[PDB]
RNA sequence: AAGACCCUUUUGAGCUUGACUCCAGCCCGGGCCUGUGGGGCGGGGCCGCCCCGCUCACCCGGUCGCGCGGGGACCCGCCCGGGCGGGGAGUUCGGCUGGGGCGGCGCG
RNA sequence: CGCGCCGCGGCGAGCCCGAGGGCCCCGCGGCGGAGCGAGCGCGAGACGCCCCGGGCCCGCCGCGCCCCUGCGGGCGUGC
RNA sequence: CGGCCCGAGGCGGCGGGGGCGACGGGCGGAACUUAAGCAUAUCAGUACGCCCCGGAGGAGAAACCAACCGGGAUUCCCCG
């Protein structure tokens, strides 16, 4: 989810912000950015149970 | 140390002790085979060098062409026998 | 819990305990245990003695049940005794029906001497003894024994 | 006794004037045909009995060619690029033998039979011959046989693209049992799978 | 024939031992008894754990 | 227009060579491929070399196989060994310092 | 997920919902219980509310002396 | 003139070829990255490229492990 895109950024020099672009120049692949990844995505891999003697 | 230390070992139960375990059929087809063939050309070399009393070079030159020691003795002891005269 | 930790008291503060000076960046030691003979020898050699080098034999497979060897002291030999058998035996401190304790039945070989018996005599079955063990159990009328 | 004892006896002194000669003359003809060609018969027929031929309807035997020496890299112009340790290009070995390459190429000619097994034949300073069996497993004869009839179920399909026959088994090293087989059994992607993996159990 | 009424039998074993060969029969003896060949009581678990 | 000059970063890339470590390719030697004969030199008490016939392997040409040749057990190929090798590959090119560099060395 | 320290619960020379089998029942390792020595290997009681220090005992390195089953045992001395 | 051997063209019945974002088998095979630099090492016997099956596949009835008062084909789980 979020990483099915193309987007890479532009670089400095045309008066924009840093962050990876699709083409066309939308925002994407950042938490920040509409359509783009968690900052730390959930993952099963959870500790669900505990343990009691 | 491979074993583990204590005397009387081995001094409450009975081992069973197996048997260890020719063929002149065999013995005789190779010396149908040798009738018709002859030797190969190192064994001939062989041969020659013991003729020569240089028992010696006929072990060095058997482990270089065998590659094994074992076999190297057990193929100058079999080519001795036609090597005598 | 994340409700209870102390990240989330850090909420306003810009800089979540990292300091406005030096700051929160990605690996400014190096990643793992890298640098302990040069910019972290301060801290090899303060605390982990003996971590760089090579020392003694080696053997290229070890047979972990030979080198396995148990061991049991004297001052725990009289435990192994049931405690519905233990009285009548001190009571009757007999050379001609003594206890028979064969060690190796509950999992030991060598016998140490570490303690002291009662006074009341014990056969003592094992595959070997220290010295000791050996004389503070002929101390008290004991003998010991090797078993297969 | 029969008299297949005696033929594996001669075949044991090729060095010797008789087989010097069969063998050259073998070596001028094979020179003189194609890579892989159909036989009438087997040249070996004892070799190819130890190794489960049957004089009977649906047992074919090729005689396939193949070049002597090492591997080349297919690097243009002889540049690899990368990290030192990874530069060579000439003097290198391939991993499966010139076995079981002959039996991979006569798979690829004729797809619609079963590779069986193989054995030598011929060698010269360029090439070694060797023979393969192949079975046709849609003939009567084949499949109404409990002998053979194994092989006309379909996990038997292209045997040696698979690594199945018995120089393919060599390669992948399962000739071998005990210390020094401990990481290659079932598959040596497999017991590499298995020996990194995590298991995050419920109760941890 | 051993086979046949549910004994394993696995002839690449060898004894070592003249105690090891007693203590097995005794076990072959004993589930001899208790095995009947033909409403019927079906055992679980192991036998003769 | 997050200086392109200048400096710093244990960030690069193009180019060069007497940087460091190597690779193709080419040259050289023995071996196997590989027949069948004749000779000379030397050594040690059988071994090493070298030379020259034949044709049958192997190789090349002419021909619409229309009335034919040339080479030859040497060359090629393969295995191992040695030399040449910025044509090409990867990487490095200290620090302090009244900015850096030249110089100097309170760098032990 | 791994490592260190602190707090609280249960049981304590013991402790333990492995995997598996019949929110309940049964369930091996393991870790702790003895250390030291490259290794052959040998192997701890003597004191003390607690803490700190002293003294002594075990192993590794050295060395008087006596002896049986002997380059093995015993009894000592020293960093 | 027939036989056997080694080949050629045709005819009949039957079979093969292609397809899949997983699991499975066989080959070829990186670099970023880490080492606070970088060549051995690591990443990784991974990405990706080619070939081949099945409902599972592969593996398998010792030219095995051991050193015991011994076990006994293959696969999978717990344990170090
Ligand atoms: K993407
Ligand atoms: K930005
Ligand atoms: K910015
Ligand atoms: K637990
Ligand atoms: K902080
Ligand atoms: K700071
Ligand atoms: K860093
Ligand atoms: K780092
Ligand atoms: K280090
Ligand atoms: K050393
Ligand atoms: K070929
Ligand atoms: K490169
Ligand atoms: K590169
Ligand atoms: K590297
Ligand atoms: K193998
Ligand atoms: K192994
Ligand atoms: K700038
Ligand atoms: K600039
Ligand atoms: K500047
Ligand atoms: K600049
Ligand atoms: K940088
Ligand atoms: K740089
Ligand atoms: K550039
Ligand atoms: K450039
Ligand atoms: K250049
Ligand atoms: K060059
Ligand atoms: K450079
Ligand atoms: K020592
Ligand atoms: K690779
Ligand atoms: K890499
Ligand atoms: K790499
Ligand atoms: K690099
Ligand atoms: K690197
Ligand atoms: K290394
Ligand atoms: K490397
Ligand atoms: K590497
Ligand atoms: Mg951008
Ligand atoms: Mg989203
Ligand atoms: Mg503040
Ligand atoms: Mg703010
Ligand atoms: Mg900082
Ligand atoms: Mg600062
Ligand atoms: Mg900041
Ligand atoms: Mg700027
Ligand atoms: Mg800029
Ligand atoms: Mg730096
Ligand atoms: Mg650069
Ligand atoms: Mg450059
Ligand atoms: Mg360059
Ligand atoms: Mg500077
Ligand atoms: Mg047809
Ligand atoms: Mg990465
Ligand atoms: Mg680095
Ligand atoms: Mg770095
Ligand atoms: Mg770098
Ligand atoms: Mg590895
Ligand atoms: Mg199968």
């Amino acid at each position: 989810a979020g990483v099915q895109c193309t987007a890479h950024s532009w670089g400095p020099g045309r008066a924009v912000a840093r962050l990876p672009r699709k083409h066309g120049g939308i925002g994407a692949y950042a938490n920040f950015a509409r359509g783009g990844h968690m900052a730390h995505p959930t993952t099963v891999i959870r500790r669900w149970c505990r343990k009691v003697n | 140390p491979g074993k583990v230390f204590n005397l009387k070992k081995g001094g409450a139960v009975v081992r069973i002790v197996r048997k260890k375990e020719t063929k002149p059929h065999q013995e005789f087809v190779k010396s149908i085979i040798q009738e018709c063939t002859g030797m190969a050309p190192y064994e001939m070399h062989i041969i020659e060098l013991l003729r020569m009393n240089k028992d010696r070079h006929a072990l060095r030159y058997a482990k270089k062409r065998l590659g094994n020691i074992k076999r190297a003795k057990a193929k100058r002891d079999q080519l001795s026998v036609y090597a005598r005269n | 819990p994340t409700r209870i930790r102390k990240s989330r008291k850090r909420r306003g503060h810009r800089q979540m305990g990292y300091g406005r000076v030096g700051g929160h960046r990605k690996h400014p030691s190096g990643r793992g245990k890298a640098g302990g003979l040069q910019h972290k020898r301060t801290s090899f050699d303060k605390y982990h003695p003996g971590y760089f080098g090579k020392l003694g034999m080696r053997n290229y497979h070890v047979r972990r049940n030979i080198e396995y060897n148990p061991t049991i002291n004297i001052d725990k030999i009289w435990s192994l005794i049931p405690e519905e058998q233990r009285d009548g035996f001190l009571q009757r401190k007999s050379t001609t029906e003594a206890p028979v304790v064969d060690v190796t039945r509950f999992g030991f070989f060598k016998v140490l001497g570490r303690g002291s018996l009662p006074q009341c005599p014990i056969i003592i079955k094992a595959r070997y003894f220290s010295s000791d063990a050996e004389k503070k159990l002929r101390e008290v009328g004991g003998v010991p024994l090797l078993v297969p | 006794m029969g008299a297949y004892k005696y033929v594996q006896e001669l075949w044991r002194k090729k060095q010797s004037e008789a087989l010097h000669y069969l063998f050259r003359l073998r070596t001028w003809e094979y020179r003189q045909l194609n890579a892989i060609k159909r036989c009438s018969h087997p040249t070996r027929p004892e070799k190819a009995r130890r190794l489960g031929y049957k004089a009977k309807r649906g047992y074919v035997v090729y005689r396939v060619r193949v070049r002597r020496g090492g591997r080349k890299r297919q690097c243009v112009h002889g540049i690899s690029y990368g990290k030192p340790r990874n530069i060579g290009i000439v003097g290198l070995k391939p991993s499966r033998s010139l076995r079981a390459l002959a039996e991979q190429k006569v798979g690829r000619r004729l797809p619609s039979l079963r590779v069986l097994n193989s054995y030598w034949v011929a060698q010269d300073g360029s090439y070694k011959w060797y023979e393969v069996i192949l079975i046709d497993p849609f003939h009567p004869w084949i499949r109404n046989d409990p002998k053979i009839n194994w092989i006309c179920n379909p996990v038997m399909k292209r045997r040696e693209c698979r690594g199945l026959t018995s120089a393919g088994r060599k390669a992948r090293g399962l000739h071998n049992k005990g210390i020094g087989a401990m990481k290659l059994r079932p598959s040596k992607r497999a017991a590499w799978k298995r020996n990194h993996t995590r298991s995050l159990r419920r109760y941890r | 024939k051993a086979r046949q009424i549910g004994i394993a039998v696995d002839p690449r074993r060898k004894n070592k031992s003249e105690e090891s060969v007693a203590r097995n029969v005794a076990r072959l003896k004993e589930y001899l008894s208790k095995v009947t060949i033909f409403q019927a009581i079906q055992h679980q678990g192991v036998v003769m754990p």
